[PDB]
């Protein structure tokens, strides 16, 4: 989920 | 707006009341019966009108843009397993209903913040068939097409989709394309140069033995011997992904 967080918050 | 998906252009010009917020795409009518399909890993078709307009559930960001952003950082193996598991769920659901995509690629694999991944542009491989490069201005990615369609074998089956889901699989592990061909003949040459040595050791190094087994079973050149979504879901690769229902 951290990977997603970083990607979507990018 | 932004959007250019496989067969037409997707955007959002109108909206209609109640904060509808959809994706609307401009491009027999048995795609009207795709509205009756419901699965968490399928982008739901809300409505369809011929004058034709498709109206899909709006999800921005697709597996391609995610893999592009995750090019140098890579993708966690549990997330790769979860995406492959969900895509296999969607493919099993679609194939049990005799519905093919016939042209999967990462641009029609939509993702949300919850972590779900959904198959889009599905079951419409009859509205102008499957794309092919007839003119020099056209692009058409062949990197994910099964060898039977690449040759020109007229009989397509569910085994093509698996093949695509195989390539994408390897991609998620390497965020390098497995068979990056620039013509039909070059695509077949790359495919059969790779498959004809094949445990997938050097081509997908970071993938463990269960993953390489599942990949080689998903990438059988013979479509009749290619693994199905049902059998692939029961693979030991998904031993730590499977969880009871309640
Ligand atoms: C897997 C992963 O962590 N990907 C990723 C995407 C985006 C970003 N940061 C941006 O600023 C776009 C980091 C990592």
């Amino acid at each position: 989920f951290e990977c997603l967080d970083a990607f979507f918050s990018c | 707006k932004i959007g250019e998906g496989t067969y037409g252009v997707v955007y959002k010009a109108r909206n209609k009341l109640t904060g509808e917020v959809v994706a609307l795409k401009k491009i027999i009518r048995e795609i009207s019966l795709l509205k009756e399909l419901n699965h968490p890993n399928i982008v739901k078709l809300l409505d369809v009108i011929h004058t034709l307009y498709l109206v899909f559930e709006f999800l921005h960001q697709d597996l391609k843009k995610f893999m592009d952003a995750s090019a140098l950082t890579g993708i966690p193996l549990p997330l790769i397993k979860s995406y492959l598991f969900q895509l296999l769920q969607g493919l099993a659901f679609c194939h049990s209903h005799r519905v093919l995509h016939r042209d999967l690629k990462p641009q029609n694999l939509l993702i949300n913040t919850e972590g779900a991944i959904k198959l889009a542009d599905f079951g419409l491989a009859r509205a102008f068939g499957v794309p092919v490069r007839t003119y020099t201005h056209e692009v058409v990615t062949l990197w994910y097409r099964a060898p039977e369609i690449l040759l020109g074998c007229k009989y397509y089956s569910t085994a093509v989709d698996i093949w695509s889901l195989g390539c994408i699989f390897a991609e998620m592990v390497t965020r390098r394309a497995l068979f990056p061909g620039d013509s039909e003949i070059d695509q077949l040459f790359r495919i059969f140069r790779t498959l004809g040595t094949q445990d997938f050791s050097k081509v997908v190094p970071p993938l463990d033995e269960d993953g390489r087994s599942l990949l080689s079973q998903m990438l059988h050149y013979d479509p009749n011997k290619r693994i199905s979504a049902k059998a692939a879901l029961a693979h030991p690769f998904f031993q730590d992904v499977t969880k009871p229902v309640p």
